């Protein structure tokens, strides 16, 4: 699936196509909860080590988080093109086909019959 | 001071007091007394309160809601234009239900007011309460917990098949 859309031109992490979508905001809340998993990543890193934590995390719960949200934005950006090209795909391949898909006119209740058994 | 012909009140018809016999006047004394002790001391106390509350008025209002085509005109699905719709149903829904409490509510006053003529001057009443709740009776009673119109046009539609077998055996 998919695999011959984009092994045209092969670990492209993403195309130069791709910059026309538009980018994840900073306080897109994904990201920031990822800031958050490096804060709970460090956390259990001071555990590790015996230290009581809160401490040595002026510098280090800073590197994780910062981090996470480095790769984690990344990510994100890649995922919103991948949805990307798949809803286009459906979309064209809708557009070209008419009989496969048939488009039919939603009667209204006017003409509905049902059964629908009252309680008694 | 409600809307009067929603809620009659008969004449009031209340008999002349004839003495008929010279005693003591063991009540009057206090219907009087009373209305010395109990009636002036409260009533320029609500009187005082009316112009405190008249000195600066308020305006509210009751809101209005504008009708839509209802069930008809929607779609199979698309709720889009349903939820107005069955939402509404349902406003009118509870409408109706008030208007069953306010005829439910006449006849009650009815018997009171009567009194020992339990059967005469309420078969006026409780004849278009028959009415009334065979109306209700037979559109929204049995449907159960979820319900929104789909069912009230269902039912409409098993009465309305129903009785067009039961007009074809007319004949
Ligand atoms: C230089 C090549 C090194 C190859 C060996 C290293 C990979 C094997 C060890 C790690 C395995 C990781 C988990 C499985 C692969 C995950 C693929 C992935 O996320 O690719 C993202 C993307 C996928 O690239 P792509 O989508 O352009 O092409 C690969 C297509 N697949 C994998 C679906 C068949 O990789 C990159 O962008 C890499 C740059
Ligand atoms: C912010 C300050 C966080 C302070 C963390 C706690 C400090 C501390 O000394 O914790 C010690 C404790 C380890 O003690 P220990 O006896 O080993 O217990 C292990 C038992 N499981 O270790 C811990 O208590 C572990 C750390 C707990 C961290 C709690 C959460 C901190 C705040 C972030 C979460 C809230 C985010 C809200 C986001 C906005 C709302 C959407």
């Amino acid at each position: 699936m998919m695999t011959g859309r984009q092994a045209r031109a092969p670990l492209q992490f993403l195309p130069d196509e791709a910059r026309s979508l538009p980018p994840p905001k900073l306080t897109d809340p994904r990201l920031a909860y990822i800031g958050f998993l490096g804060y709970c990543s460090g956390l259990i890193d001071n555990a590790i080590r015996r230290r009581p934590v809160l401490s040595a995390g002026l510098h280090r719960q800073f590197l994780y988080i910062t981090s996470f949200v480095f790769v984690g934005y990344y990510l994100l950006k890649r995922q919103d093109y991948m949805y990307a090209v798949r809803d286009h795909d459906m979309f064209s391949y809708i557009k070209s086909h008419p009989e496969d898909f048939p488009e039919k006119d939603k009667k209204t209740y006017r003409e509905v019959f049902e059964e629908f058994h009252p309680v008694r | 001071s409600w809307d009067k012909d929603v809620y009659p009140e008969p004449p009031r018809r209340t008999p002349a007091p004839s003495p008929q016999t010279s005693l003591p006047n063991p009540i009057t004394y206090l219907t009087k007394a009373f209305d010395l002790l109990v009636d002036r001391p409260v009533t320029l106390v609500r009187e005082f309160i009316e112009r405190q509350h008249a000195k600066n008025k308020y305006y509210y209002y009751h809101r209005e809601f504008r009708r839509v085509p209802d069930i008809t005109e929607c779609h199979e699905k698309d709720v889009l234009c349903m939820f107005e719709a069955e939402m509404q149903w349902k406003r009118d829904y509870k409408v109706d239900q008030e208007i069953v409490n306010i005829i439910q509510e006449r006849l009650k006053a009815c018997q009171q007011r009567e009194g020992e003529s339990h059967r005469q001057n309420c078969a006026k009443e409780l004849q278009q309460f028959t009415q009334v709740v065979k109306a209700y009776q037979d559109r929204y009673h049995d449907l159960g917990a979820h319900y929104s119109a789909r069912k009230c046009l269902a039912k409409q539609k098993q009465r309305m098949l129903a009785e067009r077998k039961a007009t074809k055996e007319a004949a």
